């Protein structure tokens, strides 16, 4: 579906641009597919405000689909992606962990399961430890081990968590080659710079696009499997004005305006960058509101208005080597009693 | 002769080919461990 990849590009953007605003100069990585997923799997649960805030904030338009069409939306994307191959692996996937005697709408957890793959585990939340252990064991089996610690403080009085991950992991069509990886300069700024391990490939022809109104240069890196890498490399000093421009717009028209052009040479860093967000305030800004309140309407989990969120984590990974990219991502919707 | 060198902070997005999906995005602003 058209809209579902619209609305999830929309959402990233969104996303994207309220993350960097917490820290302008950090590092970020993130899985805006995974923060999508998870909370349209929420969705499945909501009623009234609380249902059309969450959808609105993901950039749906409901009068062009109806809940129901999101729903199968989200299912025939998990259900096209979920790949592997001796080239690319792919994996996606969503559960929730409920305090043993709550009881749940049967409509509720057979939609979870038909639509979002999702189990239902029951788990003793007042036994804290026991808790995130199988709720982080579950991420960690997930993500092949690359993220084993995505709750850290869970309350005690918590009803349910709700959890999805995304494992990637990718060969490059065009390898580079570890003899050619040399330490060499990356300036964080103009006047501060420290030596990295500087991977390079040399006479290669990609995808390229130089944009001279937005001062910056851009380059697709295809993986074996029908996956590939954009990377969008500001002029120096621009990368604050590269980011003001961003939107599916902007990347639409770097794709259509990539053309494949020999390359003399191009380096590229070896790194692996790693960070953990609490998105709540970010989804207050962006309009997910009632979700946090006592006016929180999640009846449609329980058939009672008795549940809302309490805490939103995600944590990511990314790592970028010669032969390929590893990157992984959790998401978590803690829930609490009202 | 055109040479592309990412010794600077840059973005990086990983995507579907086929669905368009955003599985990724990234900004490299430090890559040194
Ligand atoms: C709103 O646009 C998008 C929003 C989010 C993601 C996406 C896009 C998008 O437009 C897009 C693409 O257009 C293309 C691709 C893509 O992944 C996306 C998005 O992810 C993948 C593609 O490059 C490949 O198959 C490379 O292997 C084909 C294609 O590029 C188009 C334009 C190129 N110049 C060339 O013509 C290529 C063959 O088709």
């Amino acid at each position: 579906d058209r809209g579902l990849a619209s609305a999830n590009v929309d959402f990233a953007f969104s996303l994207y641009k309220q993350l960097v605003l917490k820290a302008p100069d950090k590092n970020v990585i993130f899985s805006p597919l995974s923060i999508s997923t998870a909370l349209a799997f929420l969705s499945l649960g909501a009623h009234n405000t609380t249902l059309t805030e969450i959808l609105k904030g993901l950039k749906f338009n409901l009068t062009e689909t109806s809940e129901a069409e999101i729903h199968q939306s989200f299912q025939h994307l998990l259900r096209t992606l979920n790949q592997s191959s001796d080239e690319l692996q792919l994996s996606m996937g969503n559960a929730m962990f409920v305090k043993e005697q709550l009881s749940l709408l049967d409509r509720f957890t057979e939609d979870a399961k038909r639509l979002y793959g999702s189990e239902a585990f029951a788990t003793d939340f007042q036994d804290s430890a026991a808790a995130k252990k199988l709720i982080n064991d579950y991420v960690k089996n997930g993500t092949r081990g690359k993220i084993t610690d995505l709750i850290k403080d869970l309350d005690s009085q918590t009803m349910m968590v709700l959890v999805n991950y995304i494992f990637f992991k990718a060969k490059f069509e065009m390898p580079f080659d570890p003899q050619d990886t040399h330490q060499s300069r990356f300036y964080l700024s103009k006047k501060k710079y420290v030596m990295v391990p500087m991977m390079s490939l040399h006479h290669l022809t990609i995808p390229y696009f130089r944009d001279e109104e937005l001062s910056c240069t851009v380059v697709q890196l295809n993986y074996t499997g029908n996956a590939s890498a954009l990377f969008i490399l500001p002029d120096q000093d621009k990368m604050e004005e590269v980011e003001a421009m961003l939107s599916q717009e902007t990347l639409s028209r770097f794709f259509e305006s990539l053309e494949f052009r020999e390359i003399g040479e191009l380096y590229l860093p070896k790194f692996s960058i790693s960070r953990d967000y609490n998105l709540n305030d970010i989804l207050l800004q962006l309009g997910i509101e009632e979700a946090f309140t006592s006016k929180a309407d999640l009846s449609g989990i329980t058939g009672a208005r008795n549940l809302a969120v309490s805490q939103v984590v995600h944590k990511a990974v990314l790592d970028v080597f010669e032969e390929g990219t590893e990157a992984s991502a959790a998401t978590a919707l803690e829930v609490l009693f009202q | 002769r055109t040479i592309v060198r990412f010794n600077r902070p840059f973005l990086m997005i990983i995507v579907d080919n086929f669905t368009w999906s955003i599985f990724f995005m990234s900004k490299v602003t430090n890559p040194k461990q």
